[PDB]
């Protein structure tokens, strides 16, 4: 057919959009245990069942945890008897012949999901089918028990049987793209300031303070952050897969808490800093010097590093579980399970502690600004506002993330894994923010301007 | 967009002694630095003396013990006490404003400058 443009109408791609990939054993929206691709296993309440009768279908000992190649076996083999069982059956048969191909994979959809049986069921919304009355059957189909208990995509498989095309489905590869250009923006956002800043810094005498030597740190971090972590981030999810090696994947990810912690931490720094440059600054400037900075430095980066290299290259970080271990086995997967203690600690190590530190002296700033010696002007509210963008930036973008980390681990997964990636990357776009937060002064402004004579 | 005014400036005798005034008319930050810089004849801009707003000072090494910086009670006003000049320390002194309104960074405000000539 000379098809090789993404997305051809089939009912395979359909049902993916409709089921969803997941790998371990999950209870539908009725409470029955499914696997793989919307794949039934028992309508029995025993979770043990389900593990004989997936043990059972497979070949094997899974410990309610399949592979991908498993679950797609299990895919096309359900398709198949699906199609199997549209032909063996007298009601399903005569409409399915007098069905274009869009609509053949509507009807093979419904019977993928509600058995053989139960869709020959529907006596009058088949006599309509098969008279061609789309609409009419459309209508007689959202008042079925089928459109009340999931009502979303029983809304697109009806849409698709009315209109005879792809329109509830197909925008879906509209959005792949659409988040992707996004994420190019977000490499390239990152990637163009913290340059820029580190570059200000670097070449201007100006600019060589000790703020701006962990202005410097921080720009460093999220360079690292905008060169490796997001682009291969990136990649991992838009290809679906992982195609670097299990080392190369636990060394983005030592890569990733790396430059998360070292970025956060070096804020609290920053907090710390100009707390003693505002409060007490003759004894900031007499006690801080550029070497103490460095050690300072050194230190962070040194702590940041004691919770990332080391315990993942170890392999301390690894979780237990079978599909953790499958997935440390599997090349192709590079998914993040940790255990209880190591998402605590570096939940705690990379952000809490820095959180709890930032807040107490901002707090300090703001409480200590009240009692100096001294008309409601409009300065303070200034400064007021200031702060409120400096923390309220780094809360909004880092604390959902670190909430729902502490949260995915206490109790096993009620929270979607598209929830956990995309408030990573929330808090993964913090590094582009940084340079526009930390980098307003007047030198600053004249070096940037500078650097790219404007 | 405020201003400073200056007021005490000029011509003294060896060892005489001089008072100048700083005024910042507008609205500043809660926590700033209030102080004193000069240009000798053929030397960089020095810092003179400096005030915090937490009433903590700052002199330097050669006017540490014959210069007095102190501030005003709520009007923002500098004033510095100069006792005993000498002929090194004729040159032009600025007020200045540390504001940290910005948090992260620090606003200068600088005043016009007073002429200080100390006879030798
Ligand atoms: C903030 C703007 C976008 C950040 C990245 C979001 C990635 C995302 O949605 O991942 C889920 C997909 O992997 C599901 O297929
Ligand atoms: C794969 N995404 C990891 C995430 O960015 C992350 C970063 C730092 C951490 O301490 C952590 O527990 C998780
Ligand atoms: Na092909
Ligand atoms: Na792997």
């Amino acid at each position: 057919d000379a098809e090789n443009l993404y997305f051809q109408g089939n009912i395979f791609e359909m049902l993916r959009i409709d089921e969803g990939l997941r790998l371990k054993i999950y209870k539908d929206t009725e409470g029955y245990y499914t696997i793989g691709i919307g794949h039934l296993l028992t309508k029995s309440p025993s979770l043990n069942a389900a593990k004989s009768e997936l043990d059972k279908a497979i070949g094997r000992n899974t410990n309610g945890v399949i592979t991908k190649d498993e679950a797609e076996k299990l895919f096309n083999q359900d398709v198949d008897a699906a199609v199997r069982g549209i032909l063996r059956n007298a009601k399903l048969k005569p409409v399915y012949d007098s069905l274009d191909a869009v609509r053949r994979a509507a009807l093979i959809n419904m019977v993928f999901q509600m058995g053989e049986t139960g869709v020959a069921g529907f006596t009058n919304s088949l006599r309509m089918l098969q008279q061609k009355r789309w609409d009419e059957a459309a209508v007689n189909l959202a008042k079925s028990r089928w459109y009340n208990q999931t009502p979303n995509r029983a809304k697109r498989v009806i849409t698709t049987f009315r209109t005879g095309t792809w329109d509830a489905y197909a925008a879906d590869e509209v959005w792949v793209v659409g988040m992707g250009i996004v994420m190019s923006l977000i490499v390239l956002a990152i990637v163009f300031g913290n340059v820029l800043v580190i570059t200000a810094i670097a070449k201007f005498e100006r600019l060589q303070t000790v703020t701006n030597y962990f202005i410097t740190s921080l720009a460093c971090a999220d360079l690292v952050m905008g060169l490796a972590v997001v682009p291969f981030g990136a990649a991992h999810i838009l290809t679906k897969t992982w195609t670097f090696g299990n080392f190369w994947c636990e060394f983005w990810t030592s890569i990733d808490v790396l430059c998360v912690t070292a970025s956060i931490e070096t804020l609290c720094v920053i907090a710390v800093d100009r707390y003693f440059a505002i409060t007490s600054p003759f004894k900031y400037q007499s006690l801080l010097t550029k070497n103490k900075a460095r050690v300072i430095i050194l230190m962070v980066w040194i702590v940041s590093g004691l919770t990332s290299f080391l315990p993942i290259q170890m392999h301390w970080y690894r979780a237990t579980h079978q599909e953790a271990i499958n997935c440390y086995a599997e090349e192709t997967c590079c998914d993040f399970f940790t255990n209880q203690a190591y998402a605590i600690a570096s939940s705690i190590v990379s952000f809490y502690v820095p959180l709890v530190i930032m807040v107490f002296v901002y707090s300090r700033v703001f409480q200590e600004a009240k009692r100096q010696l001294q008309k409601f002007a409009l300065k303070e509210h200034k400064a007021l506002k200031t702060l409120g963008i400096i923390m309220g930036t780094f809360t909004l973008c880092w604390l959902p993330f670190f909430i729902v980390n502490i949260v995915h681990v206490i109790q096993d997964n009620l929270i979607r894994k598209e929830v956990y990636i995309l408030l990573n990357w929330i808090g993964y776009v913090n590094s582009g923010f940084n340079p526009l937060i930390y980098c307003r002064s007047p030198d600053f402004r004249i070096a940037f301007q500078e650097l790219l004579c404007l | 967009q405020v201003q400073l005014q200056e007021s005490g400036g000029g011509l003294v005798q060896a060892g005489g002694s001089l008072r100048l005034s700083c005024a910042a008319s507008g609205s500043i930050f809660a926590l700033n630095i209030m102080g004193w810089y000069r240009q000798a004849p053929g030397k960089q801009r020095e810092l003179v003396a400096a005030i915090h707003s937490g009433g903590t000072t700052n002199y330097a090494n050669s006017v540490k013990g014959r210069f007095t910086i102190s501030r005003d009670n709520a009007a923002n006003t500098v004033y510095l006490q100069m006792n005993s000049l000498k002929p090194e320390d004729t040159a032009v002194y600025y007020c200045n404003v540390k504001d940290f309104g910005a948090i992260i960074y620090d606003y200068d405000y600088w005043g016009q400058g007073t002429q200080v000539t100390v006879s030798s």
